[PDB]
């Protein structure tokens, strides 16, 4: 069976987090709970660390534990809005595959103009609050 | 492209 979890991560002040935090951001570690050998945490490149990929925030799930061996997961990230609502929800199709240190993600997950125009209600009280959703196999 | 949902590794 499929054990299906969650984390929400609120990064504060997220126009200055480049500045405050760095190019690449890791949450706290997460887990389903105490009955997990897993560990997982989410990087985020607030600017993508390529040409391409510049004007994009990057979102990745990292595997950071060292589990007995491969772990297949199947991912999801969307960005919680001011009413609370998921929006911008994009999955791994397929599961891929983590070992200890691997990550795997979306290096143009969302625009920053998209996500720094205030219209799109993404950053409230400039808190970027992310959803990602794990199923591992 | 607002999202691209091209999965990579870091």
């Amino acid at each position: 069976k499929v054990v299906k979890f969650s984390y929400m991560w609120t990064i504060n002040n997220f126009s200055f987090c480049r500045e405050e935090m760095g190019e690449v951001i890791k949450s706290s570690t997460f887990s389903s709970g105490a009955n997990d050998k897993l560990k997982w945490c989410l990087r985020v490149n607030p600017k993508g660390l390529d040409e391409e990929s510049k004007d994009y925030l990057s979102l990745y799930l990292l595997l950071v534990s060292c589990p007995k061996s491969e772990v297949r997961a199947k991912f999801k990230f969307s960005i919680l809005n001011a009413k609370g609502e998921e929006t911008k929800a994009m999955e791994s199709q397929r599961a891929y595959r983590f070992v200890q240190g691997k990550d795997w993600g979306f290096k143009k997950f969302i625009r920053r103009d998209f996500l720094l125009d205030e219209a799109n209600g993404l950053l409230p009280d400039d808190k970027l609050t992310l959803f990602c959703e794990v199923s591992v196999v | 492209p607002e999202q691209d949902c091209a999965v990579t590794s870091g």
